[PDB]
Order: structure tokens, then C-alpha cells, then sequence
DNA sequence: GGCACAGGTTCAGAGCAGGCGTTCCGTTC
DNA sequence: GAACGGAACGCCTGCTCTGAACCTGTGCC
């Protein structure tokens, strides 16, 4: 009942149709939550069913699809009401929480085969009510973690975020996981190696800011000397303390002096500290060789990332002493041997090919992303270091052609086997902020003590789309998983904050210098800066609208409701199409449009349906698609898809779907080849080459979810048995849509997915008229009745429809215009079903029209005529295949 | 204090206990006033069945509350 | 020997490998030192391709291993497993181990063993599922042996989310004239200290047979319970006597019927082990109104024998209370209530009829006599 | 009888393909005979017994007569096309069968009418789909059929 | 003339709905 | 009034929905 509910929610909310016939009921999730509110009186009977029903919703539907929307949307919703429903029965009934809490981490613990991501959002509410009740489930916590070295990191590292209101609290339970993280850094297994990190650097990161004091800055020095193992260990486990070391000091400030020197000192294992000697970096010990098994260990980029990352934290806040004067000497005189460094050093390019069969090549190939990591942890310190000097920007800019040397180095030898290596496409060492503020410093720094450095740059067009790039990697990265690479990447403020600083500049270089202004032929058209910076824009966009939904309306400060600050984002988007589409024929910008088409769908859904905002921008989309020719086919889907998404939210599409019926009729042909019609009025984005496979799918699928509405409106209907203006409503739809049916099976439509989808979805049609005429079985048996309504609609479903699908039947067997045997008997059955059940519905139909016929006193088997049949025959063609 | 106990029969019988007294002194005042058996008593409280251990003070009884009598019988 | 067992926690990652060999130039030189050896490999980090060979080095000599050694072996064999050799070696291994030649120590050492098992399984589910998938796979040979039940009860009861396909492939194995009571009482007579954790885990097994149809099966699953009272402990007595009242107050006229004839054969078998738990066969009385006469009559045979054994006459408490119940329910006027008293009145005189006695029948007759007048 | 009938491969012999299909041919001929006798007997149980028993027939003859047409073509393809002509000729039948059961309008012969309709039009693409694997696809025509009755007119 | 991206296709899996099997009440001569 | 056809509750088959990976066709270099 609750699932059903959610499906019943979330379709009736995708249409305007619906909501002007239903008024809303009461649904089953905020009836189930009333009961939880209304437990407190505190019959306990109820609450142990309640918590049971919260695990049977939690267990059933959590996400393991998710390791759509039919098969995502009713069931995240449905897990989501379950932790609610077990949430609330714990923070009203005290004698239950030792029970829900033992059942949580029965299957935290005993999982984690199975994801088990809603039961540690659950603990983690749990926990952040009441953190003492954890003191009662002492016993079952403490046996958790003895199995913290089977667990995924992921459990672990949640788990213990969780815990550790108990390690302030108690001290025995402190000393016993020390002791578990300590022996699980010697297992074998993989993932134990890295719990024991999450658990260091979380006991190093919330246990004390500097009990006594005395008593935490020799236990963190204890932890501390214990992590000088894990950096002797392999590469994960090293990486994870390269990325935990910047918010250990961040949240623990007194540890600097030790976390600088444990990374000062895995430096100096790797820095050759002579001037002139040409490679400052010791790549041939960050390889493990041996038994022909080639590891890269000691991620040396990540390494100098973490020290520059620190060395500029303890810069900025600590100092308002000769470990980081040290460093600053160290890092400048790797970027002095770095750039008089020409790949000879390294062994590249000449002496290796990057063959990724050989060791060699395997080897060169692991020390290229080596030395590119480098390169850009040295462009984001030397930015950092000068207030805009001319000498560190040329640094910068010898530093890049360096790492784009390597790039496409790695781009030639990528160009002859498949495009497997992704390894190419790992992302870039600069931090969200810095990409922030060198892309704002870049296009919107008009001072003119900074302009003769930043001249450096702006010169160079490679640099600029290489730091625009950098920017869409990040967020198109916070598109795939939730949180971004860098320093302050899972901190949700700070990914808004750069994100609303992101789109201030893109907007910027997208509006004040148009795609027309290029100086830079085809190879550079494909990737123009401004493309760019529109395909950043539509990232941006998109991934605001899954995590920052709360803040849409701050987000639109950044750049009066969102229906204004949005309608006003979108006029640009609009103009510009405009300006693209009515200037130019001979070789437009398919790509450009297409993109703007996109960003104007995703801005679209911000609008409230009832403004008037909404209108113009619908009618603009309508007036779009009644001008314009523009004969790319995807451009034409992508707008068709716009103006459907626009109209399905004002009113019901069955008159439009009427009307591109008649286009597509109008275009196509005809079955007869002599009957002449042409109706292109209606509208202009429909060619010999569009209409057939495109429009012809798309305009099926959207008959499909109007079939589909007015399927669930019948079943609600035979619910009940307030009746008249749905049954009204229910055969205007049907009358409509049968009239597009009608234009559709008359059409000569191509012989592929066109005529299969059309098939079907007669199929559909007529299932939904068995149901109507089974629906009035019910009722007309009751008092007397089939309305002028239902008879007009039986006769107009036999007259028009039925024996134009017997004759479009004929047509498709009729029109007949190297296989693998097994594959070409399953399609050639896959192919002899949805005739059949094209046929089947109808009789069905017919059938139950008899049914009614007979038990209401009226003949509606009058208006149909007598059911078509076929027959084969075999010429005499076999004689000359024989 | 003074509660009301009702019965399916209909028939409300005014009690004077205080909420120290625990539950089997009710089912021994019932027994006294009424003649039911305490075993055959089953006391039910706001959608709660009364235990025989506990107390009037467990049970959030205040004055003037109504308890229901219902008659366990075994096999009839 | 504590050199051996002490190098995992002191050697570095970068000096793994080159002990992986020496050690294994230890391995043939002596078979005394076979185990600890074995579970530092268990325990190091080693390529894959030497610890298939190890692996195949362990597994020629299975047979030639006693039972102290077995648990370090078989740990290092389900840790020696990759993706794509999981049935091979769960099948070579429920071929090759015994359980039997081996049969103080030797239990305790067989606990030892199935703890190591139930850690195997517990987070590796490429061995649980390889495991179920690898007996269905011997349905046709009907000599499959003792192993096969308790590894079945064993992922029954660790891992949750096999449970209906354990469910599904032990009724299409015993629908197949495959597991049958030769294997059960042999399990449940050996085997009865490792299952004796796992009490909930079976009844929930035998709770979940006994609700189908195909008597074979139901037999299945009265025998389940006639077992696990058999051999368990006094608490999984009174869990095995709660699940059979639940059967009888709650389920359909089969369930009714199984659990009655478990009852009569458990009190026909141990008298004195249900006389601990007769308030939770009492506990029966409150739902007559709900049970067929025809179980009204095994169901005041099966309390009624509870109660007249000549040693249980110290416990008398029953015998006066369905005395009492007996002249109570003949003692009203509505006839459903009245033909139960007869009902029990007469099967109560008949098993109590095998001087005093005489005159306590006399008075039961004559009183039923005079109120069914 | 004929749901127990299997089709061969193309590794079996040439015998027991042409045995096969004069056992199809004969069980053929015997649905014509059983099928014809509906003209002189109208009424409610025969007309229901052929109307549930014809589908039953079709859906054997389509899962365990065609994959025998698909093997032996090339090598036997005159028997065949006569199994296949032979085959139409109550096809026909049916049709007209389907059709008296509308036209007069009983509820309990039409209830098994959409599933025949079906299966007949099953047994067209499935002939088709013969002609396909066996690529003569191009030959496969198709054409109306007259309305008749069950004596044979043209009812309109 | 080859490589990369897109889109189709095909197979594998899983879950549930509808149709047939038994059992009883309505309807038609 | 009798007999034969319409109607409901449970279990099995298959069909469809969906995803994932492969592969092939086309366009640009």
C-alpha cells in the first residue's frame, strides 16, 4: 500500500491533467508518520509493528538497482519512509531504542555484501539525537569492532564517525580500538589497511583542539609514530593519509609540528637536494618491480600536493619556524630544476615509446602522470606565492608546456590502440578554489598593476582551455559521486560557494565575447573557449539541481523569486539561440545549439507552471518549433523533448500530438500511394529526412504516457464502483488521441523501430478501450446507460481505427525489402508477436463490446464492421533462390 | 484516589486505591466489591493490558481514570 | 616454532614474498612444521600463483592430516580462493574431508573447525553461494554424506539473504528422495554440540517446512523438532515446545495435526522433560474454541498422559487444574462447550483407567453421567 | 496425439523426416474430417468443443510441427507447401467459425474467439519467419479473405 | 583509410500478473 | 426444479522491464 501510494503521488504530480480532475487525497506515507505522531499517548502494542514495518521498508527497497524512474522513484521513497518511520519511533519511545539501535547494527556489521548505505544514514541520525544511548549497546559496538578489518572502508569510516561520542565518554573502549586499528595495519587483506587509516586520521582529527591535554598530545604522538608505518606501506594506503593529513591540521592545529616533519622526512627520500643535477625527483624508487608484477607506489604528486597544501594553511592562519622556511627553499628549487628539465632527465619520449606491454613502457607511463601531478601541484603553489609577478607566471606558463608536452606525448600514443586508457583522464592535482580563482582572475581582472603577468597568460590559448577543462572535470566529478577531489572537497559550503564562483565568470565569458569572434579554424571550433565555457555552464546547472536544491534561490542571488532571477538566466540562453538559428544556414553550430537547448531544459524546471514566465518561455518553444527548418536530426529531438517537458506541465499534449501526426502524414506518404495531403502549417521542424525515425518515436512515446494517465484514471474509476466529468475527460483524451492513431496508421512509415513502437502501442490503445468498455460493464448493468459519450466513441474506434489497422496490417507484412543462425531464429520470433497481439487486442475489444451489447439493451456491434482476416500464399520465387 | 473500573456488562464500580498499590490489590478490591475472580480479571488502561508486578504510578494512572474489566475464562 | 608464529606482526611489505619462499623451502623438509607455517601463509601477503601451488601442495595430502590440524588448513583454504577456482575447490573439499576417521579434543577441535567455516562464509559470499550451489550439483548420487546437512543449517543460519534459495534447494533435494531421516538422526546424534548455537536457526527451518503441503516434507519437519528436542539443551526444549504451541493455537488443520503428533511422540518419548514446560502445554486451554474435536481428543490425550505418570504425582498441580477445567466446561449450558467436557471427561477417565482410582473414575463417569443426563 | 509428436534435426536421417511429415499430413487431413461435421451439427456444445479444441490443435501444429518445416525445406519442400494448403483449408474454416460466433452474438462460444484469432494469426508470421530462415522471405505474400459463413457465402 | 563516439542489439536476471485448476452459486429451459 | 454455465482464490509460466557490455555503423581527421 505505501509503494502503491508513492507511484500514485509521483504520476499524478507529473501532469496537469491529472491534477485538474483528482482533488488530492490523503496518501499512505503521512498517514503511516500521523501514527508514529500520535503513538506518544503510548498504546505499545502498535510501536513493535511499527518498527517491524520500518525494517521490512528498509530491507525490501534499498537501493541494490542502485549499487529510472519506474523502478528508482517509489523506491527510494518508500527506504527514505522506513528510516522516518524507525527515526521518529526512536526519538519518541525511550524502552524501544536498544532494540532498533542492536537491529541497525546487526546489519551494519553482519552485511556489507549487500549495500548498506541507509542503515548508516540511519545510525548516524540515531547517534547525532542522543549519543548516549550508544553506552547501552557498549557490548554489541565493542564486538563490531573486532570485525573492523573485514568491513569495507566505507562502513569503517562512517561507523566511526558515529562511535566516537562513546571513545570521549569512555576511555576502556578508546584503548580497545587503538589496540584493533594497530593489529588490523598488519592484515593481509586489503581493505583493513585502509580502515586502519580512516580510524588514525578520525582518533588524530576530533580527539582533543589543544580530559586533560597532557593526556592527548602524547596519544596523538602515540597514533602519530604508528602512521610512520602506514606511509612504508603501498599506494592507497599511502594516498589516504596524503588527503586526511589537510583536515587533520585544519580541525587539529597543535599537530603541525609533528605532520609536517612525517611528510617533511617521506620528502627526503625522493628529493635529491643538489643544485644542477636535472631531475630534482627520484621517480625510479616510486616503482615496486618485481616477478614482472609493476606497481606504482608512493604517489609522489599527491605527496607535494598535501606538503603545498599544509605549507600554505600554516602560512595563512598559524602565523598571525625553519621546518616550513625549509620547504618554501625545497619547492622553489624543485620548480627551478623542473624547468630546465627536457624529458631527457626522465627517460621520455625517445628512449621510450609507452608501450603498456613492456615493463618499460608500463614504467615511462606510470612516471609521465608522475611528473604532469608534479607540474601542476608547482602551477597552483607558484600562483600562490606572488602577488601577480611577471617571472613566476612565465615559470607557470614553461611549467605547462611541460605538462602538455607530456599530455600529448600520452595523446600520440593513445592514437593507435583503442581508447581504453583512462588512466590519461585522472584528474588534475589543482584544488576546486584555486580553479575558482585563476579562471576569475583570468577573464574578470581588469586592474592594471595585476595586467602584465596575467598578459602572460591570456596569450596563450592552450593554458585557457586547459584551465576551463580543469573546472568542467570538477564538476562533472561532483556530478558522478557527491564530493570533489581536493582540500574542502566534502564540505558542502564550500563546493556551493565555488560552484556560485564557477558560474559567475563562465556566464561572464559566455555572454561578453560571443562563438562569431573566433579567430581559430575547425580543430579549435570543436572546443572554442566559449563552448566551453556553455558546457561548464550546463554542468553547473544540472548538478546545482540534485544537491543544492535548498539553496536555488541563493544560488540565483549569486549571478524578486527563483521564477524571476531564473526567467531572467534564461532570456540570455534564448537570445543567443535565437541569434544562432536565425543568422546562419550553411554549416551551423549543431553542438552549440544543441547544448543551449539543453541548458534551457534544465533551467526551465526552476519556473513555477502558473507564471507567466512559464507562458512566454512556452510560447517562445512553441513559435520555435512552428519557424524554423533546421534539418540536424538530434537538435530536433532535443527541442521537440523541450516543448513536450514545457507543455505536459501547462495542459494535456493530445492536440499537438494530433498535429505532428498530421505533419508526419503529410511528409511520409501513404499506405494507398494515391491519396494527396500536405498539412505543414502546423509545424516546421518535420523534413523527409526528420520526421521518420525522430519525431515519429518521440510523439509515440508521449501517446504512450497519455495512454498510460488515462489507464490509471479507469482503474481509480472501478475503485469506487464525482463520476460524469472524469468519464468526460477520460473519452475527450481517447476521441483525441484516436484521431492521431488514425493519421499514424494510415502513414507508409519506415520499416525499423517506427511501425514496432506504432504496433505496441495499438496494442496499448485498444487495451485501453477493453478497459473503458469493462469499466462500464459495471455500471450500465446497474441503472442503464452508455452515454451519447461512449456510443460516439465505440463508433468512431470502429469506423476510423479498426479497419485501418487490418489494412496497415497488410501493408507491413506485404512490403518485404550474413546472419548468424541462432541470433537470426531469435530475431525472426522475436519478430512474429506484435501482430498477434495486435490482433488479440482487438478482438478483445470487439469481445467485450459484445458483452456490453448484450447486457444493455443496445447494439454498439452495429457501428463495427465484420473483423478482416488473412490469408498467405507462396509465389513462384523459390525456383530462382533454389 | 478515586477511578472508575468498566465491565462489559455495562456496570462502572467506583475504586478507592492509592498509586503505590500495585495491581493485584485492584483485581483483591474487584474481588471484594464484585466477587469476580482476580485470574478471571484481565485490566486494560488506554490500549495497555495491565501486568500483575507493576504499580498504578507505572501506568501514568491519575484521578478520575477508567480502567476495562474484561472476564478470562479458560475454557467457558 | 614461536619464530614462525610470531612473523606476521614483524616483517615489512617490502620483504613479503622472499619469506614466501623460504618458508615453503621449510615446508618439505618437515611435516611437524606443516600448520604454523601454513597459517603464516594464511596470514602474509603472497602473489596468487604460489599459493595455488601451496594450495595444490595442501591439498594432495588432505587425508593424511588429523584433526588437530584441520581447522589452520581448511582457514588457508578458504583464503587461498580466487574468482574463478571457487567449485572446483568446494567441491574437491566436500569430497576429501571425512569428519569421521577423526571420530574430548576431537569435538572441541570439530567446534574449532566449524567456527573457522562460519568466519569463511560470514563476509565471503563467492564461497557461501559456491558452496549451496555445489550440493544441488550432487542430487544425483544419493551418497552424499553428514556434512551436507550441517554446512546447509550453518549458511542457513549465518548469511540472511541466501535463506530462501537454502529454502527452495532443500525442498527440491527432499523432493528428490534425497536428505532423509538415515541423515538427520546421524547429524543430530554426532553433530549436536555445533548445532547447539544454532536452536533458532532450526526451528525457524522447521517453522517454515511444516506450513506446505507434500508429507514428506511435513514428516521432514516434525522430525526436525522430535531431534532438536531430542539432543539440544533445556532452553531450546522450551523454544522447541513454544513453536509447537504455536503451531497448534495458530496454524490450518495439517499444522494442527503435525504438531499434536510431535507432542504425543516428545511426551510417549520424555516425560520429564516436557514436565518442566506442561504450563506451556496447559497454555493450550485458552484456544478450544479454535481446534476440530478429532484434535480436541488427541489434544486431551496428549496433556492427559502428560499428566498421569506414576513418578509426576509429586507434581499434582496439573492433575487438579484440568480436573477443575473438565467439571468447568461440563458445568455449562451451551452444548460447544459441553461436548468438549465429554470429550475430555472420557479420554482423561480412559487414560487414568490404565482402589482410589476406581473411585475417582466412578465419580468422573458418574458426574459426567449426571450433567449429561 | 499430436502435442506428443517431436521435430528431428537435420543430423536425423531423410526417413524419418518424410515419415513425419505424412504423420503431420495424416493428423491434418483428420482435423479437416473432424472440423467439416460443424455444417450439419449447430449447436452450443459442438460449436464450443471445435472452437476450444481448433486452437488447441493450431498451437500444437505451430510449437511441433514448424521447426520440422524449417529443417526439411530445401529437401522436401513440395510436401510442405501441400502440408501448408492443406492446413489453410480449415484455417478457413475457423475464421468462418470465429466469425458465426460473433454474428450471432453467444457469450459462450465468443469467449474463445480472441485467443483462436491469435493463433491463427501466429501461424501466418510464423510461416513467414519459415520463409525468412529459409530465405526465400520475398516469396511470402499475404491477401484478405472472404467473409463466409459456415456453408460458404459471402456475407456482407 | 582508420579511430572514436553513439546507438542498437542481445543476453541475463528478476519479479509479478494473469490464466488455468478446483469448487460453488446463478441462470435458463 | 435440474442441470449446466459463470465466478473466485491459489500456483506456475512466461513476458516484460531494465541494465550492462559488446559490437557495428558513420563521420572526421
Amino acid at each position: 500500500s505505501v509503494v502503491k501510494s508513492f507511484k500514485d503521488l509521483q504520476l499524478l504530480q507529473g501532469s496537469k491533467f491529472l491534477q485538474n480532475l483528482v482533488p488530492h487525497r490523503s496518501y499512505v506515507s503521512t498517514m503511516i508518520l500521523e501514527v508514529v505522531k500520535n503513538s506518544v499517548h503510548s498504546w505499545d502494542h502498535v510501536t513493535q509493528g511499527l518498527v517491524e514495518l520500518g525494517f521490512i521498508l528498509m530491507d525490501s527497497y534499498g537501493p541494490k538497482k542502485v549499487l529510472p524512474s519506474l523502478s528508482r522513484m517509489p523506491n527510494q521513497h518508500a527506504c527514505k519512509l522506513g528510516a522516518n518511520i524507525l527515526l521518529e519511533t526512536f526519538k519518541i519511545h525511550e524502552m524501544i531504542r536498544q532494540e532498533i539501535l542492536e537491529q541497525v547494527l546487526n546489519r551494519v556489521v553482519t552485511r556489507a555484501s549487500s549495500p548498506i548505505s541507509h542503515f548508516l544514514d540511519l545510525l548516524s541520525n540515531i547517534v547525532m539525537y542522543a549519543p548516549l544511548v550508544l553506552q547501552n549497546c557498549s557490548s554489541k559496538v565493542t564486538e563490531a569492532f573486532d570485525y573492523l578489518s573485514f568491513l569495507p572502508l566505507q562502513t569503517v569510516q562512517r561507523l566511526l564517525k558515529a562511535v566516537q561520542p562513546l571513545l570521549k565518554v569512555s576511555m576502556s573502549m578508546r584503548d580497545c580500538l587503538i589496540l584493533v586499528l594497530r593489529k588490523a595495519m598488519f592484515a593481509n587483506q586489503l581493505d583493513a589497511r585502509k580502515s586502519a587509516v580512516a580510524g588514525f586520521l578520525l582518533l588524530l582529527k576530533n580527539f582533543k583542539v589543544l580530559y586533560n591535554s597532557v593526556a592527548n598530545e602524547t596519544f596523538c604522538l602515540e597514533i602519530m609514530d604508528s602512521l610512520r608505518r602506514c606511509l612504508s606501506q603501498q599506494a592507497d594506503v599511502r594516498l589516504m593519509l596524503y588527503e586526511g593529513f589537510y583536515d587533520v591540521l585544519r580541525r587539529n592545529s597543535q599537530l603541525a609540528n609533528s605532520v609536517m616533519q612525517t611528510l617533511l622526512s617521506q620528502l627526503k627520500q625522493f628529493y635529491e637536494p643538489e643544485p644542477d643535477l636535472l631531475p630534482p625527483l627520484k621517480l625510479e624508487a616510486c616503482i615496486l618491480t618485481q616477478g614482472d608484477q609493476i606497481s606504482l607506489q608512493e604517489p609522489l604528486d599527491y605527496l607535494l600536493c598535501c606538503i603545498q597544501h599544509c605549507l600554505a594553511w600554516y602560512k595563512n592562519t598559524v602565523i598571525p619556524e625553519a621546518f616550513y622556511e625549509d620547504l618554501d627553499d625545497i619547492l622553489e628549487s624543485i620548480t627551478n630544476r623542473m624547468i630546465k628539465s627536457e624529458l631527457e632527465d626522465f627517460e621520455l619520449d625517445k628512449s621510450a615509446d609507452f608501450s603498456q606491454s613492456t615493463s618499460i613502457g608500463i614504467k615511462n607511463n606510470i612516471s609521465a602522470f608522475l611528473v604532469m601531478g608534479v607540474c601542476e601541484v608547482l602551477i597552483e603553489y607558484n600562483f600562490s606565492i606572488s602577488s601577480f609577478s611577471k617571472n613566476r607566471f612565465e615559470d607557470i606558463l614553461s611549467l605547462f608546456m611541460c605538462y602538455k608536452k607530456l599530455s600529448d606525448i600520452l595523446n600520440e600514443k593513445a592514437g593507435k590502440a583503442k581508447t581504453k586508457m583512462a588512466n590519461k583522464t585522472s584528474d588534475s592535482l589543482l584544488s576546486m578554489k584555486f580553479v575558482s580563482s585563476l579562471l576569475t582572475a583570468l577573464f574578470r581582472d581588469s586592474i592594471q598593476s595585476h595586467q602584465e603577468s596575467l598578459s602572460v597568460l591570456r596569450s596563450s590559448n592552450e593554458f585557457m582551455r586547459y584551465a576551463v577543462n580543469v573546472a568542467l572535470q570538477k564538476v562533472q566529478q561532483l556530478k558522478e559521486t557527491g564530493h570533489v577531489s581536493g582540500p574542502d572537497g566534502q564540505n558542502p559550503e564550500k563546493i556551493f560557494q565555488n560552484l556560485c564562483d564557477l558560474t559567475r565568470v563562465l556566464l561572464w565569458r559566455y555572454t561578453s565575447i560571443p562563438t562569431s569572434v573566433e579567430e581559430s579554424g575547425k580543430k579549435e571550433k570543436g572546443k572554442s573557449i566559449s563552448l566551453l565555457c556553455l558546457e561548464g555552464l550546463q554542468k553547473i546547472f544540472s548538478a546545482v539541481q540534485q544537491f543544492y536544491q535548498p539553496k536555488i534561490q541563493q544560488f540565483l542571488r549569486a549571478l524578486v523569486s527563483v521564477t524571476q532571477r531564473t526567467a531572467f538566466q534564461i532570456r540570455q540562453f534564448q537570445r543567443s539561440l535565437l541569434n544562432l538559428l536565425s543568422s546562419q544556414e550553411e554549416d551551423f553550430n549543431s553542438k552549440e545549439a544543441l547544448l543551449l537547448v539543453t541548458v534551457l531544459t534544465s533551467l526551465s524546471k526552476l519556473l513555477e507552471p502558473s507564471s507567466p514566465q512559464f507562458v512566454q518561455m512556452l510560447s517562445w518553444t512553441s513559435k520555435i518549433c512552428k519557424e524554423n527548418s533546421r534539418e540536424d536530426a538530434l537538435f530536433c529531438k532535443s527541442l521537440m523533448n523541450l516543448l513536450f517537458s514545457l507543455h505536459v506541465s501547462y495542459k494535456s499534449p493530445v492536440i499537438l500530438l494530433r498535429d505532428l501526426s498530421q505533419d508526419i502524414h503529410g511528409h511520409l506518404g501513404d499506405i494507398d500511394q494515391d491519396v494527396e495531403v500536405e498539412k505543414t502549417n502546423h509545424f516546421a521542424i518535420v523534413n523527409l529526412r526528420t520526421a521518420a525515425p525522430t519525431v515519429c518515436l518521440l510523439v509515440l512515446s508521449q501517446a504512450e504516457k497519455v495512454l498510460e494517465e488515462v489507464d490509471w484514471l479507469i482503474t481509480k474509476l472501478k475503485g469506487q464502483v464525482p463520476n460524469q466529468p472524469v468519464e468526460k475527460a477520460i473519452i475527450m483524451q481517447l476521441g483525441t488521441l484516436l484521431t492521431f492513431f488514425h493519421e499514424l496508421v494510415q502513414t507508409a512509415l519506415p520499416s525499423g523501430s517506427c511501425v514496432d513502437t506504432l504496433l505496441k502501442d495499438l496494442c496499448k490503445m485498444y487495451t485501453t478501450l477493453t478497459a473503458l468498455v469493462r469499466y462500464y460493464l459495471q455500471v450500465c448493468q446497474s441503472s442503464g446507460g452508455i452515454p451519447k459519450n461512449m456510443e460516439k466513441l465505440v463508433k468512431l474506434s470502429g469506423s476510423h481505427l479498426t479497419p485501418l489497422c487490418y489494412s496497415f496490417i497488410s501493408y507491413v507484412q506485404n512490403k518485404s525489402k550474413p546472419a548468424v543462425v541462432a541470433t537470426a531464429m531469435a530475431r525472426v520470433l522475436r519478430e512474429t508477436k506484435p501482430i498477434p497481439n495486435l490482433i488479440f487486442a482487438i478482438e478483445q475489444y470487439e469481445k467485450f463490446l459484445i458483452h456490453l451489447s448484450k447486457k444493455s439493451k443496445v447494439s454498439l456491434m452495429q457501428h463495427m464492421k465484420l473483423s478482416t482476416s488473412r490469408d498467405f500464399k507462396i509465389k513462384g520465387n523459390i525456383l530462382d533462390m533454389v | 484516589m478515586q477511578i472508575f473500573v468498566k465491565t462489559l456488562t455495562g456496570k462502572t464500580i467506583t475504586l478507592e486505591v492509592e498509586p503505590s498499590d500495585t495491581i493485584e490489590n485492584v483485581k483483591a478490591k474487584i474481588q471484594d466489591k464484585e466477587g469476580i475472580p482476580p485470574d478471571q480479571q484481565r485490566l486494560i488502561f488506554a490500549g495497555k493490558q495491565l501486568e500483575d508486578g507493576r504499580t498504578l504510578s507505572d501506568y501514568n494512572i491519575q484521578k478520575e481514570s477508567t480502567l476495562h474489566l474484561v472476564l478470562r475464562l479458560r475454557g467457558g | 616454532h614461536d619464530i614462525i608464529t610470531s612473523l606476521p606482526e614483524i616483517l615489512g611489505d617490502s620483504q613479503h614474498a622472499d619469506v614466501g619462499k623460504e618458508l615453503s623451502d621449510l615446508l618439505i623438509e618437515n611435516t611437524s612444521l606443516t600448520v604454523p607455517i601454513l597459517d603464516v601463509l594464511s596470514s602474509l601477503r603472497l602473489d596468487p600463483n604460489f599459493l595455488l601451488k601451496v594450495r595444490q601442495l595442501v591439498m594432495d595430502k588432505l587425508s593424511s592430516i588429523r584433526l588437530e590440524d584441520l581447522p589452520v588448513i581448511i582457514k588457508f583454504i578458504l583464503h587461498s580462493v580466487t574468482a574463478m577456482d571457487t567449485l572446483e575447490v568446494i567441491s574437491e573439499l566436500r569430497e576429501k574431508l571425512d569428519l569421521q576417521h577423526c571420530v574430548s579434543s576431537g569435538q572441541s577441535c570439530i567446534i574449532l573447525l566449524f567456527d573457522v567455516i562460519k568466519s569463511a562464509i560470514r563476509y565471503e559470499k563467492t564461497i557461501s553461494e559456491a558452496w549451496i550451489k555445489a550440493i544441488e550439483n550432487t542430487a544425483s548420487v544419493s551418497e552424499h554424506k553428514v556434512f551436507d546437512l550441517v554446512m546447509l543449517f550453518i549458511i542457513y543460519s549465518t548469511n540472511t539473504q541466501t535463506k530462501k534459495y537454502i529454502d527452495r534447494v532443500l525442498r527440491n533435494k527432499i523432493r528428490s528422495g534425497c536428505i532423509q531421516e538415515q541423515l538427520l538422526q546421524s547429524t543430530f546424534s554426532v553433530h549436536y554440540l555445533v548445532l547447539k548455537d544454532m536452536c533458532s536457526s532450526i526451528l525457524s527451518l522447521a517453522q517454515s517446512l511444516l506450513h506446505s503441503l507434500d508429507q514428506s516434507i511435513i514428516s521432514f519437519g516434525s522430525l526436525l523438532y522430535k531431534y532438536a528436542f531430542k539432543f539440544f539443551d533445556t532452553y531450546c526444549q522450551q523454544e522447541v515446545v513454544g513453536a509447537l504451541v504455536t503451531h497448534i493455537c495458530s496454524g490450518n488443520e495439517a499444522e494442527v495435526d503435525t504438531a499434536l503428533d510431535v507432542l504425543l511422540e516428545l511426551v510417549v518419548l520424555n516425560p520429564s522433560a516436557m514436565m518442566m514446560n506442561a504450563v506451556f502445554v496447559k497454555g493450550i486451554l485458552d484456544y478450544l474454541d479454535n481446534i476440530s474435536p478429532q484434535q480436541i481428543r488427541k489434544l486431551f490425550y496428549v496433556l492427559s498422559t502428560l499428566a498421569f505418570s506414576k513418578q509426576n504425582e509429586a507434581s499434582s498441580h496439573i492433575q487438579d487444574d484440568m480436573h477443575l477445567v473438565i467439571r468447568k466446561q461440563l458445568s455449562s449450558t451451551v452444548f460447544k462447550y459441553k461436548l468438549i467436557g465429554i470429550i475430555g471427561a472420557v479420554t482423561m477417565a480412559g487414560i487414568m483407567a490404565a482402589d482410589e482410582q476406581c473411585t475417582q473414575v466412578t465419580s468422573l463417569l458418574q458426574l459426567v453421567h449426571s450433567c449429561s443426563e | 496425439t499430436v502435442k506428443k509428436i517431436e521435430p528431428g534435426t537435420a543430423a536425423d536421417s531423410q526417413q524419418i523426416h518424410e515419415e513425419k511429415l505424412l504423420y503431420w499430413n495424416m493428423a491434418v487431413r483428420d482435423f479437416s474430417i473432424l472440423i467439416n461435421l460443424i455444417k450439419v451439427f449447430d449447436s452450443h456444445p459442438v460449436l464450443h468443443v471445435c472452437l476450444k479444441y481448433g486452437r488447441l490443435f493450431v498451437e500444437a501444429f505451430l510449437k511441433q510441427c514448424m521447426p520440422l518445416l524449417d529443417f526439411s525445406f530445401r529437401k522436401h519442400r513440395e510436401d510442405v507447401l501441400s502440408l501448408l494448403e492443406t492446413f489453410q483449408l480449415d484455417t478457413r474454416l475457423l475464421h468462418h467459425l470465429c466469425g458465426h460466433s460473433k454474428i450471432h452474438q453467444d457469450t459462450r462460444l465468443t469467449q474463445h474467439v480472441p485467443l483462436l484469432k491469435k493463433t491463427l494469426e501466429l501461424l501466418v508470421c510464423r510461416v513467414k519467419a519459415m520463409l525468412t530462415l529459409n530465405n526465400c522471405r520475398e516469396a511470402f505474400w499475404l491477401g484478405n479473405l472472404k467473409n463466409r459463413d459456415l456453408q460458404g457465402e459471402e456475407i456482407k
